[PDB]
């Protein structure tokens, strides 16, 4: 998945 | 950045963990999506997309 801030 | 609203909760990014729906390409907060930081799915489809 394209995530941010993980 | 910080104030950008995309999630269905209508609240901003605000530095929070987010995940992009693979079907509608909307950024959703992990908390809103009921996803743990330690167990992110490899493909994510958001609740709105799942409801047709
Ligand atoms: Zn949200
Ligand atoms: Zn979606």
């Amino acid at each position: 998945a394209r995530t941010k801030q993980t | 950045s910080w104030d950008l609203v995309t999630c269905f909760c209508m609240k901003p990014f605000a530095g929070r963990p987010m995940i992009e729906c693979n079907e509608c390409h909307t950024w959703i907060h992990l908390s809103c999506a009921k996803i743990r930081k330690s167990n992110v799915p490899e493909v994510f489809v958001c609740q709105k997309c799942r409801d047709s």
